[PDB]
């Protein structure tokens, strides 16, 4: 949703700054993925936003 | 004492500007071949081809 | 930039045309300033336990 | 850890700042002794079994 903005000129995105409780947040959600989209191995990941870091 | 200083500021003109802000290489390769872009000079208004019905 | 820098014109028309000029957008740079509060440092604390100052 | 080793500073103002003296923490490693109540072995109670004591 916030890689709507910048519109077709929206993969000049490279990385997403953030603190440690976002990712953690993340991972509970991943760890309780309501579609099937993570797996014991997949919860972990630092790139989640399509491919950025 | 820097406030009874006279205080100047780095001026300077960036040589370039913005050109566009949409993605327009949508052309033959980038198209798969869908929108062609060709250098083809033609005479007239109309370039008309007539093709057995 | 220059926005409508793109017209349609008529071959078989002769009418006036409005005239665009060139602007120049400035971009800016703030300058921060970081200090270091005052460290008592005494030589005298380091040498009573045979610490070079 | 000197705490607040940087703060901001203003260049156009004189305000006094609060000294920080260097300090240094210790960690302890605490000697924990440890024994074994009188194990009794008459070898009575083994020559009876006829066992080696």
């Amino acid at each position: 949703a916030a890689q709507r903005i910048f519109g077709d000129r929206s993969t000049d995105i490279q990385v997403w700054v953030s603190h440690s409780s976002p990712l953690f947040d993340l991972y509970d959600n991943a760890l309780a993925n309501a579609e099937q989209l993570y797996v014991f191995g997949t919860v972990n990941v630092r790139a989640d936003a399509f491919g950025r870091p | 004492a820097l406030s009874d200083l006279q205080v100047f500021n780095d001026w300077a003109y960036k040589t370039m500007s913005e050109v566009l802000d949409q993605q327009v290489e949508l052309f033959n390769g980038a198209t798969r071949g869908a929108i062609i872009l060709r250098s083809a000079g033609n005479t007239g208004d109309l370039s008309e081809a007539a093709f057995w019905a | 930039k220059i926005q409508g820098l793109v017209r349609p014109r008529d071959p078989y028309s002769n009418a006036d045309v409005a005239a665009k000029d060139l602007r120049q957008l400035v971009d800016n740079t703030i300058k921060v300033a970081s200090g270091t509060p005052p460290i008592n440092i005494p030589p005298s604390m380091l040498r009573w336990i045979q610490k070079n100052p």
